[PDB]
């Protein structure tokens, strides 16, 4: 039997406390006004085991505890663990053990399973999972926690599914995650009765959940219903005003996320320039260029954290995701007084005649005290720094010219006497020194991200390349959403002529294999939604800018959608305009004052019963 | 603050190599990377190769791997490009662009470019 789910199945996505907010989540939910299976029971069964796709929305209106739990499993024949739940008189067991569920799934006293040899985690939870009244449960496995929800609500008189929102309160998260692809409803019988339960399947869809001040949910939108629902999930509100609005790609509702970030697995030798035997001096910094690596910055801050870990340009944390093309590691040792002068824009002693950072710098500088290893009884005399010069060094310059600085009228010829000195100075690192004289070893990491195949990326995992399907792609930092198609382009274009301010990515390259993949919009065409206001009515209209009333079914891919949208995106009283094709109105041949502008002078409103009409501008 | 004039590539024949020069008048940044950008009639523009300004490591494209070579001379601040085995896909306009390694992908200096036709 088939029925309709009247906006039921909205649970709490996470456990974070939220109040008086509107949160847009992207978890698995039950679509509103979907087709649920109303499976009845007679007394051995009426239907075989149902396939578990993403989640199960179980509902029951019977009483006397006929439906006494549930049974899960993949093949149920000595292959994997089976999630068994049975509600006893007061207690309930959630024993996930190897069970041989036969063709007799009856309880009344255990006859559902045949035997059990290898039993995994078992729960002895005391609160029973049983309590007319509608018993709403939402079972969903997220590969590590099998979230089960429940909402006990007294049902109405002579009805099956009430007309009212009821959010399911979350329960404990059971540690599961073994493969589950099928679901079956467990039933009981006094003497070898009848029952009936609703079953629905969850899909990945966005949801705008509204939390009030008390911390409860009162209304939600599936973001996959009629264009009013998409308008509801693009303005972050529940009271759409009387006016034409836009929407986003909430139609196809992508379900997969592809990463494909890295290409190699060899760790980077970042523990080779931070713990060297003898760091370079100030006048000659040993720059090390590194490419074809793995940008694993987890070993940097977890290395007895140092002082002044100031990362410019990029964020200090969340660096294990953004991938660059090369990393330049400079390392030297200075005094404690000018440990902050090595920064973009700073000016001083080591920022004028020594290593200087550029104005725009997307690297990070980190220094650490070395008053225990870089210290001598009479002070270290090996380290040197330039202090007497005349040419301001440009960013990323090295000057190893040990020639005698000319400062007098007559040539010094190396005597370094009156009015003539040496550019280098041996500042000793005496132990008995203040904070402004302690030796600090400083390492600067410059991140070069050029228009070249990125080599040193983060430790992010590698997903599978699923093409010809609306997915969210994060190939090499380009986080977008679209359909990946196999194009026939020679080389990836580099759009830099008009600076591409209001532009988007058209094609990308897989970092693993060199294949130019074109990115197409899953559903677009300038979809404008004409709304007269939620306070007035609930009838809307659609406008597709760039069609001729015939290319609209193939533009938005009206093949796998809701049956409530095919009435506003088909040949139902269409009207071709100079801007597009208005579907969902009736063009009148009268003259009225102008109203909500649909496009190209066309004004429309909602009146007479009253319905959405359209008329040209009455000049 | 200035422009980068180009010369060299005029009319060539299938099979050979011609030098492409890129000069600079008031350019003194020793860390800004310099690259070549090819644009063929019809489809958009593509990337040939680039030189890392922070060091001396050059990065070429996939089609120009074992046939192109770039060189940077800081004495007179010039860029030289030598392209070998120009069979059929080297008929385009080449631009000598310069951008900063730390920033966006968009270049910071647009040159005049020279048209090379392999016929």
């Amino acid at each position: 039997s088939y029925t309709n789910s009247f906006t039921r199945g909205v649970y709490y996505p996470d456990k974070v406390f939220r109040s008086s907010v509107l949160h847009s989540t992207q978890d698995l939910f039950l679509p509103f006004f979907s087709n649920v299976t109303w499976f009845h029971a007679i007394h051995r069964f009426d239907n075989p085991v149902l396939p578990f796709n993403d989640g199960v929305y179980f509902a029951s209106t019977e009483k006397s505890n006929i439906i006494r739990g549930w049974i899960f499993g993949t093949t149920l024949d000595s292959k994997t663990q089976s999630l068994l739940i049975v509600n006893n008189a007061t207690n309930v067991v959630i024993k996930v053990c190897e069970f041989q569920f036969c063709n007799d799934p009856f309880l009344d006293e255990f006859r559902v399973y045949s035997s059990a040899n290898n039993c995994t985690f078992e729960y002895v939870s005391q609160p029973f999972l049983m309590d007319k009244n509608l018993r709403e449960f939402v079972f969903k496995n997220i590969d590590g926690y099998f979230k089960i929800y429940s909402k006990h609500t007294p049902i109405n008189l002579e009805r099956d599914l009430p007309q009212g929102f009821s959010a399911l309160e979350p329960l404990v998260d059971l540690p599961i995650g073994i493969n589950i692809t099928r679901f079956q409803t467990l039933l009981a019988l006094h003497r070898s009765g009848a029952a009936a339960y609703y079953v629905g399947y969850l899909q990945p869809r966005t949801f705008l959940l509204k939390y009030n001040e008390n911390g409860t949910i009162t209304d939600a939108v599936d973001c996959a219903l009629d264009p009013l629902s998409e308008t509801k999930c693009t303005l972050k509100s529940f009271t759409v005003e009387k006016g034409i609005y836009q929407t986003s790609n909430f139609r196809v509702q992508p379900t997969e996320s592809i990463v494909r970030f890295p290409n190699i697995t060899n760790l980077c030798p970042f523990h080779e320039v931070f713990n060297a035997t003898t760091f370079a001096s100030v006048y000659a910094w040993n720059r090390k260029r590194i490419s074809n690596c793995v940008a694993d910055y987890s070993v940097i801050y977890n290395f007895a954290p140092f002082f002044a870990f100031k990362c410019y340009g990029v964020s200090p944390t969340k660096l294990n995701d953004l991938c660059f093309t090369n990393v330049y590691a400079d390392s030297f040792v200075i005094r404690g007084n000018e440990v902050s002068q090595i920064a973009p824009g700073q000016t001083g002693n080591i920022a004028d005649y020594n290593y200087k950072l550029p104005d725009d710098f997307t690297g990070c500088v980190i220094a650490w005290n070395s008053n225990k290893l870089d210290s001598k009884p009479s002070g270290n005399y090996n380290y040197l720094y330039r202090l007497f010069r005349k040419s301001k060094l440009k960013p990323f310059e090295r000057d190893i010219s040990t020639e005698i600085y000319q400062a007098g009228n007559k040539p010094c010829n190396g005597v370094a006497g009156s009015n003539c000195y040496s550019p280098l100075q041996s500042y000793g690192f005496r132990p008995t020194y203040g904070v402004g004289h302690q030796p600090y070893r400083v390492v600067v990491l410059s991140f070069e991200l050029l228009h070249a195949p990125a080599t040193v990326c983060g430790p992010k995992k590698s997903t599978n390349l699923v093409k010809n399907k609306c997915v969210n792609f994060n190939f090499n930092g380009l986080t977008g959403t679209g359909v990946l198609t196999e194009s026939n382009k020679k080389f990836l274009p580099f759009q830099q002529f008009g600076r591409d301010i209001a532009d988007t990515t058209d094609a990308v390259r897989d970092p693993q294999t060199l294949e130019i993949l074109d990115i197409t919009p899953c559903s677009f065409g300038g979809v404008s939604v004409i709304t007269p206001g939620t306070n007035t009515s609930n009838q809307v209209a659609v406008l597709y800018q760039g069609v001729n009333c015939t290319e609209v079914p193939v533009a938005i891919h009206a093949d796998q959608l809701t049956p409530t949208w095919r009435v506003y995106s088909t040949g139902s009283n269409v009207f071709q305009t100079r801007a597009g094709c208005l579907i969902g109105a009736e063009y009148v041949n009268n003259s009225y004052e102008c109203d909500i502008p649909i496009g190209a002078g066309i004004c429309a409103s909602y009146q007479t019963s009253q319905s959405i009409i359209a008329y040209t501008m009455s000049l | 603050e200035v422009q980068l004039v180009e010369s060299g590539g005029g009319l060539v024949q299938p099979g050979g190599s011609l030098r492409l020069s890129c000069a600079a008048s008031d350019f003194y940044f020793d860390y800004y990377e310099m690259s070549w950008v090819r644009q063929a009639p019809g489809q958009g523009l593509e990337w040939v190769s680039t030189i890392s300004g922070l060091g001396g490591a050059t990065y070429y494209a996939d089609s120009v791997k074992g046939r192109f070579t770039i060189s940077r001379d800081n004495s007179k601040n010039t860029l030289y490009l030598q392209m070998n085995s120009l069979r059929a896909e080297d008929t385009a306009l080449y631009y000598c662009a310069t951008r900063s390694p730390f920033g966006d992908y968009a270049f910071s200096y647009w040159g005049q470019g020279t048209l090379v036709t392999v016929s």
